[PDB]
């Protein structure tokens, strides 16, 4: 994995070096060159992984979240530099610098053959993405935002440092390669309870889980457009890659530990989306959206059969790639209101065509139109958790149907309707958001004419 | 017949002819405890490396 470490470090000479007029351009360029290496990761068999040294490997799990990772950083220097136009250029290429520093955190994050390499990297990527949201942030409570999110990816990723080093004197390695097939039957005892609770409450809140979910619509607002990206594709999602990789040493104790989870998870999905039909803030909207679809990822990994990780992984590709298009053209209406309320500007397909079909993409994406990846994994987390008990299927249904009702909502109360009269400084789509809004989607479109790329190491 | 000895002679340290037999243990002490086994072998490099959760060398 160093033939992608070490260019992504050699994007800060790169980015340290360009001309005052360059280091957009050269940094995007590069990125992108980095994005197109990374499809040598396709390189996955049927029975063996792909593993590349005793530090590093990648199996069909973490390799579409790298695909999605260092794809997502031309996207993240395309969205946030028009923001950054009143900016000095050191500070901007302190920005680009904390960019680059958090891809170089995921991709040896996914790529943890360890899983106290895991842990590290894991509890590393905060400190990029704390520095983005609490310096190039909005409003008055980004010390808050950024207070909370320290706190609680500490307080619980605290009992997960504790147990990781409980099995690394247990069963003598963390290399996941290993505990693979080493892996012993965890009993029930109440000591296997704390330890399934050390082992699992971190990447509960990092997804979020329902009543844990209160840091992220704060967090999301007031984030720039990089964080919200970020935070939306890669951030909640180091949740489930954790929890795809922990639950192997966690059974059967999982089967009745998973309960009050997967009934938190199975009614906040339905919980969440009602507030969606109650927000006033597009962004929080979109926050709490994307609290709705991970809960399905959290059910999907707590249920453990093939169908629901299948489902489960697809599901996280598909809602990071729909909901970073969705913070992004909520940012390129914020960057012309002023404003993020969803209620201030309406009708703005009288005035934005083009944009409005983008926003029609990414809303049918978002209420899972088939047979878009969105489609793949919600239908195979419907199937499955009606394997798991067929009563599920109610509150399934019942959430696509609310899922349905505030995407259309939201498309409708953004783009339908007569326009605000007091609003004239709407300028016209640029290329450049136009260009992010596409290589968001196009993508995302392109991946169900061949969907069994992002289904997993169990495909 | 007697001679006073000189100054510095009854301080001279003499030796004597004795036939009991030399004390073999006079403070009677018991066997002392087996020191611990010293060192030995050729340094061979550490099997791979320093172990500590994942640094390779
Ligand atoms: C590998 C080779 C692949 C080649 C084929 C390509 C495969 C798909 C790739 C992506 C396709 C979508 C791109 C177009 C839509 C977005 C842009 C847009 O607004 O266009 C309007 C615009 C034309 O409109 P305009 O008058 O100029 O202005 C627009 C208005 O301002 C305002 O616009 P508007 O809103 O009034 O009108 C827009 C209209 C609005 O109408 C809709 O959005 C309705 C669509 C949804 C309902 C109907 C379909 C339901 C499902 C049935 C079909 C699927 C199953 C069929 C299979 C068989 C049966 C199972 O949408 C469309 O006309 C697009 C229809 C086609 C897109 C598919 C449906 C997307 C819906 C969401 C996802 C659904 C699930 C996934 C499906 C994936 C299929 C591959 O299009 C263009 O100018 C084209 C731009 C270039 C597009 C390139 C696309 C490919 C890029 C990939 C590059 C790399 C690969 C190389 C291949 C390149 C091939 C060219
Ligand atoms: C005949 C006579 C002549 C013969 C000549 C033969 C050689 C000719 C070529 C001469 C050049 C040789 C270069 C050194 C040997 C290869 C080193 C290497 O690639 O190791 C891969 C090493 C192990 O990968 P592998 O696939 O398992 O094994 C490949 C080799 O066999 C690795 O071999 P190994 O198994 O023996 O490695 C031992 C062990 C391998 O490592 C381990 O066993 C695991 C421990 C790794 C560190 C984990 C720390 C995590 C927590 C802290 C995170 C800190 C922030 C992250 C970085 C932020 C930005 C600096 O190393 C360490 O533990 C050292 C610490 C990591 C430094 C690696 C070398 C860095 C040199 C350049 C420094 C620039 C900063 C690099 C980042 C350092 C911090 C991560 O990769 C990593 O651990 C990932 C970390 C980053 C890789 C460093 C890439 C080196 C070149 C960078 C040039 C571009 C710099 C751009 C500017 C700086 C950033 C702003
Ligand atoms: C609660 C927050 C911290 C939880 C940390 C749990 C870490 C772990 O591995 O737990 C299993 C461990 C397993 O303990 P153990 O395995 O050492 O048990 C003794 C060993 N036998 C049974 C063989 C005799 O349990 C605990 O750590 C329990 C104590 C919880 C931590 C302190 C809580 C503070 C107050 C809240």
């Amino acid at each position: 994995m160093l033939k992608y470490i070490i260019p992504t470090m050699m994007l800060m000479p790169l980015t340290w070096l360009s001309k005052n007029s360059m280091i957009w351009i050269n940094t995007t360029l590069h990125s992108l060159l980095i994005s197109l290496t990374s499809l040598l990761l396709l390189n996955q068999f049927g029975d063996n992984s792909l593993n590349f040294s005793l530090t590093f490997f990648s199996d069909s799990l973490s390799t579409p979240l790298l695909i999605l990772t260092m794809w997502l950083l031309p996207l993240m220097l395309m969205a946030s530099q028009h923001h950054l136009s009143k900016e000095n250029l050191a500070r901007k290429k302190l920005f680009i610098s904390m960019l680059i520093l958090l891809q170089l955190f995921l991709i040896m994050t996914f790529t943890a053959t360890e899983l106290i390499f895991f842990y590290i990297m894991f509890e590393a990527t905060l400190v990029p993405t704390l520095i983005i949201i609490t310096r190039w942030g909005n409003q008055t409570e980004r010390l808050n935002a950024g207070l909370y999110f320290l706190f609680y990816t500490l307080a619980g990723s605290l009992p997960l440092l504790v147990a990781l080093i409980y099995i690394q004197n247990t069963m003598g390695s963390l290399n996941f390669l290993i505990l693979q097939y080493w892996v012993q039957p965890m009993p029930n005892s109440w000591s296997n309870t704390f330890m399934w609770l050390a082992c699992m409450m971190a990447f509960m809140v990092k997804m979020p889980l329902y009543g844990l979910h209160l840091w992220l619509p704060k967090a999301h607002v007031e984030a720039p457009i990089a964080g919200s990206m970020v935070l939306a594709a890669i951030l909640l999602k180091l949740g489930g890659y954790g929890m795809m990789r922990i639950t192997l040493l966690l059974n059967p104790i999982t089967d009745f530990m998973a309960y009050p989870f997967i009934m938190l998870s199975l009614w906040g999905m339905i919980m969440t989306s009602s507030i969606c039909l109650r927000q006033t803030d597009l962004k929080s909207l979109i926050a709490y959206s994307s609290v709705s679809h991970m809960a399905l990822v959290i059910v999907a990994i707590l249920i453990q059969t093939p169908w629901s990780y299948m489902g489960a992984t697809a599901l996280m590709i598909a809602h990071g790639l729909t909901s970073s298009m969705l913070f992004c053209l909520a940012n390129s209406n914020y960057e012309r209101v002023h404003s993020r309320t969803m209620i201030l500007a309406r009708g703005l397909q009288t005035l934005l065509p083009l944009m409005a079909a983008w926003w029609l993409l990414a809303s049918l994406t978002n209420l899972a139109l088939p047979p878009s990846i969105n489609l793949i994994g919600e239908l195979f987390v419907v199937m499955s958790t009606f394997s798991w008990s067929n009563i599920t299927i109610i509150l399934m249904g019942l959430n696509m149907v609310i899922t349905a009702l505030y995407s259309l909502y939201m498309l409708i109360t953004t783009q339908r309707g007569k326009h605000t009269h007091h609003i004239n400084n709407i300028l016209p789509s640029f290329t450049r958001e136009n260009a992010l809004m596409s290589l968001h989607m196009l993508p995302l479109l392109l991946l169900s004419l061949n969907p069994k790329i992002i289904l997993g190491p169990l495909y | 017949g007697w001679v006073r000895p000189d100054l510095g002679e009854l301080s001279k340290v003499t030796k004597v002819k004795t036939d009991r037999p030399l004390p073999e243990n006079p403070y009677h002490s018991r066997a002392r405890p087996e020191p611990n086994p010293e060192v030995e072998g050729d340094l061979k490099p550490a099997r791979h490396g320093s172990r500590l959760f994942f640094w390779t060398m």
